């Protein structure tokens, strides 16, 4: 170790696992409220209202996501599976 | 924090009837006090040695 | 407050600690040099002498290095509050929690000692109702989308409304758009639409 | 050697200090971070989104 000559290592305040929980509480308030709890009270909404809504944000209307719900669900999913393959290989 | 859990459904939404203007306070340091230190009156004294 | 306080403490600790630089020998027989050159020999007393502006350099350096670490701290926090100045004062920002915790209006500057405040409007929700929402409607086949607004239900009839706020209102041609077929949304819902020329051609 | 680092106790002084501080600054910076919500949100056990 390197502590046998004083320098002491000072723990964190905060444990991984506090740190483990505020991602997943942000993560939980950012799939089921959207940006509505990072200001102010948490609204409740369905996720592909709120995908829609972040399609609105970036010029592209509202109505191309439902007529392609599933291809842009499978795309996610198969994103996801290649970021967790890709840092599985530093 | 405290402990609370969101509704969530497939058709459901919570859509906001009212709203409160409130003002946040947020302070910034732009500018600190500028000293000057010269090595001949800190450094010695009096003394040409 | 608290950022306002630590620049100054600091500063203030930081001369005081130059100060008490001096109170010290460094290894020497004496602190103040004008001791050892009466009670001494210049010619003996010069490793003394030299000692001294040794540690008094070291002194000075630790201080200049530690000022330049607090003076470009200083310098990045008032890159942060010009930016905020020229983003959330000098206009309205569409960074959402960088100009206080909400939806931001405005914000008022005031003048501080060795820093500035700044006063923001935000705009927060306060009372929210549960309602049931669709996101598509279909009126003949033809599904309509709202452009701007949400359908929601108090569970009789539809309506739309805004975002941030509850304005209901009857479903209509002006506010809707349709696209497409019907069968085409996972979730859909049964309805009818105003269409307020039908009833003026009469 | 303890009596002759009372010449540097200063110097120990702003050593100690600047470690404390780059301490709480750390710990301060973990704050700034994460905890940007004070309320939990616990995650729905529906999971069909
Ligand atoms: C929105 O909230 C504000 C703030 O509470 C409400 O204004 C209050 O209304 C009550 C009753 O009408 C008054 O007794 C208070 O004096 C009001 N307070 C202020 C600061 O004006 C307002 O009524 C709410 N609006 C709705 C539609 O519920
Ligand atoms: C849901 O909204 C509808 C539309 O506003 C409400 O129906 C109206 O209610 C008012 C209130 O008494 C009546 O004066 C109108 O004649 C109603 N119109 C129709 C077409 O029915 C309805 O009451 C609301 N329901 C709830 C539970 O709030
Ligand atoms: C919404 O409307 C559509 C069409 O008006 C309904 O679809 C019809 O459903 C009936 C029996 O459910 C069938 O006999 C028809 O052939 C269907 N027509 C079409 C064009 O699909 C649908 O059932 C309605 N949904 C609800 C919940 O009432
Ligand atoms: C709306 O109703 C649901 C259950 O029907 C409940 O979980 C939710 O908290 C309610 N929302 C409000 C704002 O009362
Ligand atoms: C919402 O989800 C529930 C549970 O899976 C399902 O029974 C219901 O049909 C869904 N409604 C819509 C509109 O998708």
């Amino acid at each position: 170790a390197q502590k046998f000559n004083g320098l002491t290592v000072l723990p964190p305040l905060l444990t991984d696992e506090m740190i483990a929980q505020y991602t997943s509480a942000l993560l939980a308030g950012t799939i089921t409220s959207g940006w509505t709890f990072g200001a102010g009270p948490a609204l409740q909404i369905p996720f592909p209202m709120q995908m829609a809504y972040r399609f609105n944000g970036i010029g592209v209307t509202q109505n191309v996501l439902y007529e392609n719900q599933k291809l842009i669900a499978n795309q996610f999913n198969s994103a996801i599976g290649k970021i967790q393959d890709s840092l599985s290989s530093a | 924090g405290a402990e609370n859990s969101v509704a969530y459904s497939n058709n459901s939404i919570a859509i906001p009837t009212n709203f409160t203007i409130s003002v946040t306070t947020e302070i910034l340091p732009v500018s600190m006090t500028k000293t000057s230190v010269d090595c001949t009156m800190y450094i010695c004294g009096d003394s040409t040695e | 407050l608290g950022k306002l306080q630590d620049v100054v403490n600091q500063n203030a600790q930081a001369l005081n600690t130059l100060v008490k630089q001096l109170s010290s020998n460094f290894g020497a027989i004496s602190s103040v040099l004008n001791d050892i050159l009466s009670r001494l020999d210049p010619p003996e007393a010069e490793v003394q002498i030299d000692r001294l502006i040794t540690g008094r350099l070291q002194s000075l350096q630790t201080y200049v290095t530690q000022q330049l670490i607090r003076a470009a701290e200083i310098r990045a926090s008032a890159n942060l509050a010009a930016t905020k100045m020229s983003e959330c004062v000098l206009g309205q920002s569409k960074r959402v929690d960088f100009c206080g915790k909400g939806y931001h209006l405005m914000s008022f500057p005031q003048s501080a000692p060795h820093g500035v405040v700044f006063l923001h409007v935000t705009y927060v929700p306060a009372q929210e109702k549960n309602f049931t929402t669709a996101p598509a409607i279909c009126h003949d086949g033809k599904a309509h989308f709202p452009r701007e607004g949400v359908f929601v239900s108090n569970g009789t009839h539809w309506f739309v409304t805004q975002r941030n706020f509850y304005e209901p209102q009857i479903i209509t041609t002006d506010n809707t758009f349709v696209s497409g077929n019907c069968d085409v949304v996972i979730g859909i819902v049964n309805n009818t639409v105003y269409d307020p020329l039908q009833p003026e051609l009469d | 050697c303890s009596n002759l680092l009372l010449q540097y106790g200063s110097f120990c002084t702003q050593l100690n200090r600047a470690l404390t501080g780059i301490a709480v600054e750390q710990d301060k910076n973990t704050q700034e971070v994460f905890a940007q919500v004070k309320q939990i949100y616990k995650t729905p056990p529906i999971k069909d989104f």
